[PDB]
RNA sequence: AAGACCAGGCU
């Protein structure tokens, strides 16, 4: 049954248990953002990582 | 703008400090590098 | 500080 109306859904959906992992990539160990930070000492550019 | 003999090395230039860095370590000492550690030795060996 | 090796991820 749809959640948002109560209707019947159309089609015959396939449920049931499965087993299932989390992994060790999460969203907040890649989240990152720069704006005039930290700058190389040779180069002189923007630092790495 | 190039003449032959200039392909010689009689005068070897010196990089200015910017084109080879002291490496800061913890304010104790600073390690030098590659081209600083070969011109020490060349000026070892001219000195000799 | 910097260099090195290694492991993993997305095509």
């Amino acid at each position: 049954y749809n959640g948002f109306t109560g209707r019947k859904i159309t089609s015959q959906i396939f449920i049931g248990p499965t087993y299932y992992q989390r992994l060790k990539h999460m969203v907040d160990d890649k989240i990152h953002s720069r704006a005039r930070g930290p700058i190389q000492i040779l180069n002189r550019q923007p630092m790495e990582g | 703008y190039a003449r032959p003999e200039w392909m010689i090395v009689t005068v070897l230039p010196v990089p200015p400090l910017s084109v080879r860095p002291a490496v800061v370590m913890q304010g104790s000492a600073r390690n030098q590098d590659d081209l600083t550690h070969k011109l020490a030795d060349i000026v070892k060996i001219n000195n000799q």
